[PDB]
């Protein structure tokens, strides 16, 4: 299981900052775990982003 | 979640550090090297993942979870952050706790604090630099006053980096105006460092 | 109101509704099907 990350290193302000990871030995369709970002500003602590999972429910 | 600032052991020893804010057993925590990528090194409190030494050991008394790392070991220099589940699906950091196994021996540090210059001033621009060098363990907070009061404006602080000769150093810079900078005549610069405190003071 | 024979209360008592009552019935687990392999040519579907 490989996660790689790709997309601008260098964005300017007031713009739309886009992303975008390359799972590799694994499958996103997979129910066993939800897929996210965690950013990690510069010498500073871990800030959670968000996760999404399309198995769902009747509702 | 409140996590300690910082956490120091000899090779060999046992060093327990703490987590609070968890209400529930979701506590999970991480391990990340300078310069790499977090890794996990324990889930679902005491539970334990592949590949993880039984050496690190998970635990929650109350609303303080803990973990607990023995025969520390060189690898084992990291910054540890917890993290847990709360309310619905939401989760949380803590600040991390910065643990360090380096080699003896420990030493006091060494600040230089430097004024802004002639040509600075001119260009309507103050900044006054603390350079702190030659301490262990490798985690200092810098403080700034200016004259007896503190100073909670325009302070940047960057995480320190290993010299040469082993030793840590790092650089704080306090940025304001030259009007400031004048009224009041001395800036003082406090360096915290395990619990004692080195300090310089610079005026016009 | 329908009854074979009413006084008697060994026969069951039919009613007929004049508003229809909603009602929801679900299966709240999401499966999947085995569809073990029990040849020749027959296939079980197992509950996973
Ligand atoms: C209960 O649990 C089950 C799991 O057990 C849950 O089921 C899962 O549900 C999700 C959500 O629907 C599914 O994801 C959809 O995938 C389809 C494609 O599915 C096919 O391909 C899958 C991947 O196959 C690959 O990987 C596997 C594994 O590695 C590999 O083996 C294989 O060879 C291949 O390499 C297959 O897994 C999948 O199989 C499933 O179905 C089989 C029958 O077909 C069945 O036999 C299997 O057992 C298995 O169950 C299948 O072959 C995507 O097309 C789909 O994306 C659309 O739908 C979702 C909502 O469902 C929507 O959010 C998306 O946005 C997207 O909708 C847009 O695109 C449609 C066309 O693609 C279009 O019709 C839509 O109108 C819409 O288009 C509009 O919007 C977009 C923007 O959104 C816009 O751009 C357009 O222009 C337009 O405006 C889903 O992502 C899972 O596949 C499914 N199964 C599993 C195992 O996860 C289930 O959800 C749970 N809950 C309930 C209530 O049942
Ligand atoms: C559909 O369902 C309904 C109910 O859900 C079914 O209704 C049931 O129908 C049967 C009939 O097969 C009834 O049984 C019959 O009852 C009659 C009448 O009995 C009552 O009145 C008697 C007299 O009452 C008057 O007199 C007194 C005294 O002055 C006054 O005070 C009163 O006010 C009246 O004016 C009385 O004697 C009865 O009391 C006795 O019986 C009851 C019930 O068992 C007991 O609780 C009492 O303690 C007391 O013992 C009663 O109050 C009876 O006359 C019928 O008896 C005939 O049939 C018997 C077999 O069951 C048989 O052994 C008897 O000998 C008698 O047969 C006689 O009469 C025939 C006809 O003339 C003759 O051919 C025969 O040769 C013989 O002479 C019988 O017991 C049920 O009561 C009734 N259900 C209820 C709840 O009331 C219906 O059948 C179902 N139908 C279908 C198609 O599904």
């Amino acid at each position: 299981p490989q996660l790689q990350e790709s997309g601008p290193t260098l964005v300017e302000a007031s713009e739309t900052l886009s992303l975008t990871c390359a799972v590799s030995g694994d499958s996103t369709a997979a129910c066993n775990s939800f897929w996210g970002w965690v950013r990690q500003p510069p010498g500073k602590g871990l800030e959670w982003v968000g996760s999404l999972s399309h198995c769902a429910s009747y509702w | 979640l409140t996590q300690p600032p910082s956490a120091s052991g000899s090779p060999g020893q046992s060093i327990t550090i703490s987590c609070t804010g968890t209400s529930n057993n979701f506590v999970s925590w991480y391990q990340q090297h300078a310069g790499k990528a977090p890794k996990l090194v324990i889930y679902d409190v005491n539970k334990r993942p592949s590949g993880v030494p039984d050496r690190f050991s998970g635990s929650k008394s109350g609303n303080t979870a803990s973990l607990t790392v023995s025969g520390l070991q060189t690898d084992d220099e990291a910054v540890y952050y917890c993290g847990s589940l709360v309310g619905n699906w939401d989760v949380i950091f803590g600040g991390g706790t910065k643990l360090t196994v380096l080699g003896q021996p420990k030493a006091a540090p060494s600040v230089t604090l430097f004024p802004p210059s002639s040509e600075e001033l001119q260009a309507n621009k103050a900044t006054l630099v603390c350079l702190i060098s030659d301490f262990y363990p490798g985690a200092v907070t810098v403080a700034w006053k200016a004259d007896s009061s503190p100073v909670k404006a325009g302070v940047e602080t960057t995480t320190p980096s290993k010299q040469s000769n082993n030793k840590y150093a790092a650089s704080s810079y306090l940025s304001l105006t030259p009007e400031q900078w004048k009224s009041h005549r001395s800036y003082s610069c406090q360096v915290t460092h395990e619990g004692s405190t080195v300090e310089k003071t610079v005026a016009p | 109101i329908r009854s074979e024979n009413i006084t008697n209360n060994a026969k069951n008592i039919l009613v007929q509704f004049n508003t229809p009552v909603q009602i929801n019935c679900t299966r709240p687990n999401n499966n999947t099907r085995k569809s073990i392999r029990i040849g020749p040519g027959q296939a079980f579907y197992a509950t996973g």
